[PDB]
């Protein structure tokens, strides 16, 4: 039964329960005294794996530490280490997951009281720790406040007088705190339908109201209360005095995070009253939420079917609650925990799962959200756009557009009617244009996407004084004949020289025109062609103008050039440099705020990291080799290794500089986007001042939270030019605005 | 680790082999754990390689589609292979876009042991793949019977 064991543990909270755990602890003594440290280790893994029923597993401990007061000794002693090494490992996310489990300990008697506020007090007491990033404050202080819940009542009246000054050192270190990055990671600015405020502050207010109604709270379940003539004879076990382990550099601490709320009890006047956003028992709720979603994120099916049936439904509505959670989980602008297509997918065997109610709710929550588009994060429109779109897709398009009415007589740039433009363009790439044309009704066709057929510049009925034409008809007759490179150089030895740029323009125009039936056609020109693009795009500059003519070609079909810059890349044709002086050159400066651009972007410097990574990785292979060569040679005197390890050494060392100029060539891209950043905005503030008009644009605000956008998803790359970007780029002599950006960029993590 | 959340029916490979394949049962058994070609299924005659590119490069970046095209009429049999750079990019398409509706039709993926020349043709007697003749109910994505 060794492998039987592992499983009857997590069986117990699916699907009596408490006759459940008391049939559990009997079977665990009959084989304890044998399997006593495998024991252990399960049930210090599922502590931390398993957050979500841990208050199951808790009174689990305490029924065996009841039977045996020894089982109860080593287990806390051995829960310690773990947390010690956890630490170790800055593995913070179930840090707070382990503290959580030995706070609960304590209401089955296993824990003494007077030990666990000890523990806390060292927790607390990091605050006055100097020369630390303020991150690592916060987590410790989060630490202890969110394990209060499951250990309010019980710890508060025995030690009222201890935790009052903690809680006076927690209240006076919150007023202290840093906020300059709240602007970046609340998702609405607006404050009218529901304030975004920083996870302590939001937590901070929730336990100020648990404790003025004397800790009490209605959504938990507390399993160790049925038995509660066992654990009274129960002895208690005081913890060691635990100390946090020092600061130090290698360390990472968790980022700030901050809980946005889209619902309010009003929103369902018939279902059951939900929590207030400063309520502590709907912070309960969204934490389990989430690590349900975290525990089963593999399997979509498994995951829908587990929050629907959550514990405690009849209480709390379900519905509004798990939309909710969803849209928590996809709108964190860090990075969402999951890849993003993962909740347009699991929204969608929920919807099939729960047919009565949830298709209800969804679509109220997007028609919230649509509302709410006046000041939301571009960052988190783009994941709306994808979704929505998405979601669209699967349900054959059907949507009461009517209802968006307002959007026509806007601005065409506000948020509203750029919204609906989007979403019609990305549902656009799932269907056909007439497809579009067809559902959506004939007031929006405003808001239509154009047609995607490539554009000609050398038409045939256009005009025949356009220079180059007559080469230009030469170029087509050769494709159609398949003619090899040498042959093509020759009809381009006739272009006249105002490098050449008209050779690149008549070149390209004629080449992408006849393979436009298709990316497998255009792909295919490319690679045929691959040699005459080297050649000729051989100066940067000549680089940068393959890609302007080549927008001109599809300038109607975004997607079309959406993948043809990137097959580009991978191809040598053009370097990323050349990419990011394209996105911000005056040719897209009209649709500088598409939506497709961006993605653009994003793509390019997503390769350059893959593939410096891909570099770092064969070189650490390499060096273990001479690693493992060693520890043989060691073992094994062979003196014909000396050239072995002759060959790899010269080997390394050019894996190594091909790092360093790895490096630099992605550290020049950062590089380049950021130094080309400042330059638009920069001009954009100083004409707006100069002429008086508002900073605060359509233009403007789009693009300053693209900004902040590139930031959020390269922050761990951009740690590692703290120094350049401080020295060259963001200096104090740049504006307030764009320093701004910085400022909280750099105080988000330290 | 535990042995309940490891648990994930949709990377493990289905009960499908290609009898065309030079090798015994474990070659394709080996090679498909190893794999970052996936085959999909059933998917509309009328259904274009851009639509297919969107909806998979939501999972991650794409290196290659091959349509599936007819051995004589030289058309669309409604299936294609796709082809990731990195296995775990790959896996969260398994993972997630499968069974997933595209254009008002739902999809089915299958690992796939890697591109071959020639094996984009379907093997059905008429031309198409062979699910086509067994077929019998009408359906416009497919050509009718
Ligand atoms: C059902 N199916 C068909 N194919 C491919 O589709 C083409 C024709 O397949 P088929 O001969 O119609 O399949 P069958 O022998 O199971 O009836 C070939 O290129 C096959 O590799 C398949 N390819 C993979 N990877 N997985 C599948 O389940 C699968």
């Amino acid at each position: 039964t060794e492998d039987h064991l592992e499983s009857l543990i997590c069986k117990v909270g699916e699907k009596s329960l408490e006759s459940n755990l008391e049939g559990l602890a009997g079977v665990l003594e009959a084989d304890l005294p044998n399997y006593k440290s495998k024991i252990l280790r399960l049930l210090c893994t599922v502590a931390r794996l398993l957050p979500e029923k841990l208050t199951i597993y808790t009174t689990l401990v305490g029924l065996l530490n009841a039977r045996n007061y020894n089982f109860g000794g080593e287990f806390v002693e051995a829960m310690i280490r773990q947390l010690k090494e956890s630490l170790k490992a800055n593995n913070y996310n179930e840090a707070v997951y382990l503290v959580r489990f030995l706070s609960d300990l304590v209401n089955c008697h296993v824990i003494a009281a007077p030990s666990m506020v000890a523990m806390f007090e060292n927790f607390v007491s990091v605050t006055q720790e100097e020369d630390v990033p303020q991150v690592r404050r916060d987590w410790y202080v989060y630490a202890f406040l969110s394990s209060l819940p499951w250990v309010g009542k019980e710890l508060y009246e025995k030690k009222d007088a201890e935790m009052d000054r903690i809680f006076a050192n927690t209240e006076s270190y919150l007023k202290r705190r840093q906020k300059t990055h709240v602007p970046m990671l609340q998702v609405w600015t607006a404050d009218k339908p529901h304030p975004q405020e920083e996870y302590l502050d939001c937590l901070w207010a929730q336990i100020q109201k648990l404790k003025k109604d004397r800790w009490q709270e209605r959504h938990i379940l507390r399993p160790y209360l049925a038995f509660d003539s066992i654990l009274c004879e129960a002895l208690q076990h005081n913890l060691p005095p635990f100390t946090p382990p020092p600061h130090t550099e290698d360390s990472v601490y968790p980022m700030p995070r901050v809980i946005f709320r889209m619902f309010d009890y009003t929103d369902d006047p018939e279902g059951p009253v939900m929590p207030g956003s400063h309520s502590v028992e709907r912070f309960v709720i969204e934490e389990n939420l989430h690590c349900i979603i975290k525990s089963h994120w593999k399997e979509r099916k498994t995951c829908a079917a587990q929050l629907v049936s959550y514990p405690g439904k009849n209480k709390i509505p379900l519905n509004y609650h798990i939309v909710e959670v969803i849209f928590a989980e996809l709108f964190q602008l860090p990075a969402p925990p999951h890849i993003d297509v993962m909740y347009t997918t699991l929204l969608i065997e929920l919807c099939k799962l729960q047919p009565g109610s949830l298709p209800q709710v969804l679509a109220q929550a997007t028609e919230m959200l649509y509302m709410r588009l006046d000041t939301m994060n571009t960052t988190c429109v783009d994941r709306f756009i994808n979704w929505f779109s998405h979601h669209l897709s699967n349900f054959q398009f059907r949507w009461s557009w009517e209802d968006w009415s307002d959007c026509l007589s806007q601005d065409p740039e506000s948020p509203k009617p750029k919204f609906v433009r989007e979403v019609l363009e990305k549902c656009m790439r799932l269907s056909y244009h007439q497809r579009i044309l067809d559902i959506v009704p004939p007031t929006f066709s405003a808001l239509c996407p154009a047609n995607p057929t490539c554009i000609y510049k050398y038409g045939d009925e256009s005009s025949n004084s356009l220079p180059g034409h007559s080469v230009a008809l030469c170029l087509a007759v050769a494709f159609k004949s398949k003619a090899t490179n040498d042959e093509i150089f020759s009809i381009l030895k006739d272009v006249p020289n105002p490098f050449n740029p008209l050779k690149i323009e008549v070149f390209v125009q004629t080449l992408l025109h006849l393979a436009a039936k298709s990316f497998s056609h255009s792909f295919s020109a490319l690679a045929k062609f691959h040699e005459v693009f080297k050649t000729l795009a051989e100066s940067d500059e000549g680089k940068l103008h393959v890609l302007r003519v080549m927008f001109e070609v599809w300038r109607n079909h975004p997607q079309m050039i959406a993948v043809l810059v990137d097959k580009m890349i991978r191809t040598q044709i053009v370097d990323c440099a050349a990419v990011a002086n394209w996105i911000f050159s005056s040719e897209l400066s009209r649709d500088f705020t598409r939506l497709f651009v961006w993605e653009i972007l994003h793509s390019t410097i997503r390769k350059m990291n893959k593939h410096v990574l891909k570099i770092q990785k064969e070189l650490e292979e390499a060096k273990e080799k001479l690693a493992r060569q060693h520890k043989r040679r060691s073992d094994d005197d062979d003196r014909s290794s000396d050239r072995k390890d002759g060959v790899l050494e010269e080997q390394i060392e050019r894996l190594q500089e091909k790092v360093e100029s790895a490096q630099s060539e992605q550290k020049n891209l950062f590089l380049v986007i950021f130094q080309r950043f400042i330059m638009i905005l920069t001009e954009h503030l100083v004409r707006c001042e100069t002429d008086g008009t508002s900073v605060l644009t359509p233009w403007y605000k789009n693009c300053i939270e693209r900004l902040q956008q590139i930031f959020l998803q390269h922050h761990q790359i951009i740690q590692q030019y703290m120094v350049t970007l401080e020295n060259l780029l963001f200096t104090a002599e740049l504006d307030p605005h764009i320093l701004a950006v910085f400022q909280q960029f750099c105080a988000l993590q330290a | 680790l535990l042995k309940a959340l490891r648990s994930d029916s949709y990377v493990e490979l289905s009960q499908y082999r290609d009898q065309h394949f030079r090798g015994d049962n474990e070659e394709q058994e080996k090679l498909l754990k190893k794999s970052c070609t996936l085959y999909v299924g059933n998917l509309s005659f009328y259904t274009t390689e851009e639509q297919i590119y969107e909806l998979f490069s939501k999972s991650g970046d794409i290196k290659k589609i091959i349509m599936g095209l007819d051995k004589m009429k030289k058309t669309a049999c409604g299936f294609c292979f796709v082809e990731y750079y990195s296995r775990a990019d790959a896996e969260n398409a398994m993972r997630y876009i499968n069974g997933t509706r595209l254009d008002d039709r739902i999809i089915r993926t299958d690992w796939d042991a890697g591109f071959k020349e020639g094996r984009q043709y379907g093997r059905g007697r008429s031309g198409g793949q062979v699910r086509d003749e067994y077929r019998q109910d009408y359906d416009a994505g497919r050509g009718g019977y």
